[PDB]
C-alpha cells in the first residue's frame, strides 16, 4: 500500500528523466520496476466471471435496442485474428451493411461527462490528450456496474499482443532496429503515466469519488491503453466544426485485410457506416482495412503484423548540413517548396520507394550552384519549384545520377547497422518455433531490411538509367 | 466519402513531449 505509493513514485522519477547507446540499458531497467509493482497487484481490478463470448448477445441486445445494424453477421473466434465478424449471408461489395449511431460510441465529449468530468477539467494531460482521456473513461465505467458501456467493456479482450505486453526477449529480437526506439517510447511513456495519474487518483480532491480509488493497477492502464491504441478512431464532433476520438463498439469487431477505407461518419444521421469493402459469401470472415499504416505502427498501435502490407515503410531521416557552402540557397529552394530543411522522410515497400516530397529534397541536396540559381530566379523558377517532385521532370540528368546514387549508399548503410541479416532472419523463422508475438518482433526486423534492400535495388536501376541518359546525350523532358 | 474513417488512427502518447 504505502509501498506501491514509494514504488510508483520511483517509477515516476525515472521515467521523466530525459533521453538517455544506454536506451536498452534504461528499458530493461523500467521494465525491472514495472514488473516488480505489477507482481505485487492483482491482474485488472475488475474481472467478469463469464467467458469473452458469453457476453456477445448483450452487446448485440444493447446495439440493437440504440439503433445499430446487429443482423446479417454473427462473432467468431479465428485462430489467425482472433474474434471477428463473420458473414450469415451473402454480403455484396459495396453494400452498406454496418452502422452504429453516435450514442454507443465513447468519445472525449463522452468522458468529460462522466464521473471522470471534474478530474477531465482539473489535470492538463487528461484535456491535452484525448486518447490518455478515453483510457480512464474506459477504465472509470469498467468498474462501474451500471455503466450504460458495459455490454461493449464486457466484450473487449482481457489482453493485447501491444509490445507492452512482450517478454523482454521477445523485445530483444528489435535491437539495432528503427522500430525499438518507438517500442522503448511506448514502454516509457506508459510507465511515466501509470505511475503519475496513480499519484493524482490517490490525492487529487475531484477524484476522490472515481472507483480508480479504490484500485488502480499497473494492468488496469496497460489494458486501457492498448485498448485504445488498437481500437479508437476520429470522427467528427456532433455540430461537424472539431473532431474528437472515440471507441465505436460493434463495428471495431471487424479484423483488417488490404484494401480501402469504406467506414466513414453520417453527421446528417450521426451514425458510423460500413459499406462493403468486397463480396463477403455467407461464412465468410468480414474484413474492412484500417488505414495505410506501417507494419511498425500495426505491431506498435495495433498489435499485430501484416503480411504483404503495401503501405510498408521505414523512416529516414535527412537534412541539409549547416556546412554546406550552398545551405542558404538549397534552404531557400525548400521552403519555396514548402519543405523543411531536416526531417524525416519515408521509404516505401512499394515501387517507387520515395515519395515526390522526398524526391524533391533529394534533388535540392544534390543541386549544384547553377541548378539552385535556376530554381530561385526567372519567371520560370515557380514552374521548375511546382515540378520538383514531380519523377518525368529532372533538375538535369546529372542530379539524377546523383541522389540516386546518395540513396543507394545511404540505404545500403543503413542495411549495414542491423544486427542480423535478412538471409538470418529467414533462417530463424524457418527453422525456429516462435510464440505470435516474437514472430512479429522478426518479421518486423525482417521487413524494415527488406524495405532497405529494394531501395538499394531500385536506386541503382534509376542511378544506371540515368547514367545512359546522360552518356546518349539525351533531352530533357521539357 | 463524408468523413473517412481509420480504424486505430495512430496517435501521441508522449505527454513530455506534448505538454
Ligand atoms: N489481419 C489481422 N491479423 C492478425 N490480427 C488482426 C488482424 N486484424 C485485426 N487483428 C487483431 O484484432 C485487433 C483489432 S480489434 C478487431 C477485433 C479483435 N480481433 C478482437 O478479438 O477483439 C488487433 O489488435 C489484432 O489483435
Amino acid at each position: 500500500p504505502k509501498e506501491i505509493l514509494n514504488l510508483t513514485s520511483e517509477l515516476l522519477q525515472k521515467c521523466s528523466s530525459p533521453a538517455p547507446g544506454k536506451e536498452w540499458e534504461e528499458y530493461v531497467q523500467i521494465r525491472t520496476l514495472v514488473e516488480k509493482i505489477r507482481k505485487k497487484q492483482k491482474g485488472l481490478s475488475v474481472t467478469f466471471d463469464g467467458k469473452r463470448e458469453d457476453y456477445f448477445p448483450d452487446l448485440m441486445k444493447w446495439a440493437s435496442e440504440n439503433g445499430a445494424s446487429v443482423e446479417g453477421f454473427e462473432m467468431v473466434n479465428f485462430k489467425e485474428e482472433g474474434f471477428g465478424l463473420r458473414a450469415t449471408r451473402d454480403i455484396k461489395a459495396e453494400e452498406l451493411f454496418l452502422w452504429v449511431p453516435r450514442k454507443l460510441l465513447m468519445t472525449v465529449e463522452s468522458a468529460k461527462n462522466s464521473v471522470l468530468g471534474p478530474l477531465y477539467s482539473q489535470d492538463r494531460i487528461l484535456q491535452a490528450m484525448g486518447n490518455i482521456a478515453l483510457a480512464f473513461h474506459l477504465l472509470c465505467e469498467r468498474a462501474s456496474p451500471n455503466s450504460f458501456w458495459q455490454p461493449y467493456i464486457q466484450t473487449l479482450p482481457s489482453e493485447y499482443d501491444t509490445p507492452l505486453y512482450f517478454e523482454e526477449d521477445e523485445v530483444r529480437y528489435l535491437q539495432s532496429t528503427q522500430a525499438i526506439h518507438d517500442v522503448f517510447s511506448q514502454y516509457k511513456n506508459t510507465a511515466r503515466q501509470y505511475a503519475y495519474f496513480y499519484k493524482v487518483i490517490q490525492t487529487h480532491p475531484h477524484a476522490n469519488k472515481l472507483p480508480l480509488k479504490d484500485s488502480f493497477t499497473y494492468e488496469d492502464y496497460r489494458w486501457a491503453v492498448s485498448s485504445v491504441m488498437t481500437r479508437q478512431n476520429q470522427i467528427p464532433t456532433e455540430d461537424g466544426s472539431r473532431v474528437t476520438l472515440a471507441l465505436i463498439p460493434l463495428w471495431d469487431m471487424c479484423n483488417h485485410t488490404n484494401g480501402l477505407i469504406t467506414t466513414g461518419y453520417n453527421l446528417e444521421d450521426d451514425r458510423c457506416e460500413c459499406v462493403a469493402l468486397q463480396d463477403f459469401r455467407a461464412g465468410e470472415q468480414i474484413y474492412i482495412f484500417y488505414g495505410t499504416r506501417s507494419n511498425a505502427e500495426f505491431v506498435i498501435h495495433s498489435g499485430f503484423f501484416f503480411d504483404n502490407n503495401s503501405h510498408d515503410r521505414v523512416k529516414i531521416k535527412l537534412g541539409v548540413s549547416k556546412s554546406d557552402r550552398l545551405y542558404a540557397m538549397k534552404a531557400e529552394v525548400l521552403a519555396r517548396a514548402g519543405i523543411p530543411t531536416s526531417s524525416v522522410f519515408a521509404l516505401h515497400f512499394t515501387e517507387p520507394p520515395i515519395s515526390a516530397q522526398l524526391l524533391a529534397f533529394l534533388r535540392v541536396f544534390c543541386m549544384t550552384e547553377e541548378e539552385l540559381k535556376e530554381h530561385l530566379l526567372g519567371d520560370s523558377a515557380i514552374d521548375r519549384i511546382f515540378t520538383l517532385g514531380n519523377s518525368e521532370f529532372p533538375v538535369s540528368w546529372d542530379n539524377e545520377v546523383k541522389l540516386w546514387t546518395f540513396l543507394e549508399d545511404r540505404a545500403s548503410l543503413l542495411l549495414k547497422t542491423y544486427k542480423t541479416t535478412i538471409e538470418e532472419d529467414k533462417s530463424v523463422l524457418k527453422n525456429h518455433d516462435l510464440s505470435v508475438r516474437a514472430k512479429m518482433a522478426i518479421k518486423l526486423r525482417l521487413g524494415e531490411k527488406e524495405i532497405l534492400e529494394k531501395a538499394v535495388k531500385s536506386a541503382a536501376v534509376n542511378r544506371e538509367y540515368y547514367r545512359q541518359q546522360m552518356e546518349e546525350k539525351a533531352p530533357l523532358p521539357k | 466519402l463524408k468523413y473517412p474513417i481509420e480504424h486505430g488512427i495512430v496517435t501521441n502518447w508522449d505527454d513530455m513531449e506534448k505538454i
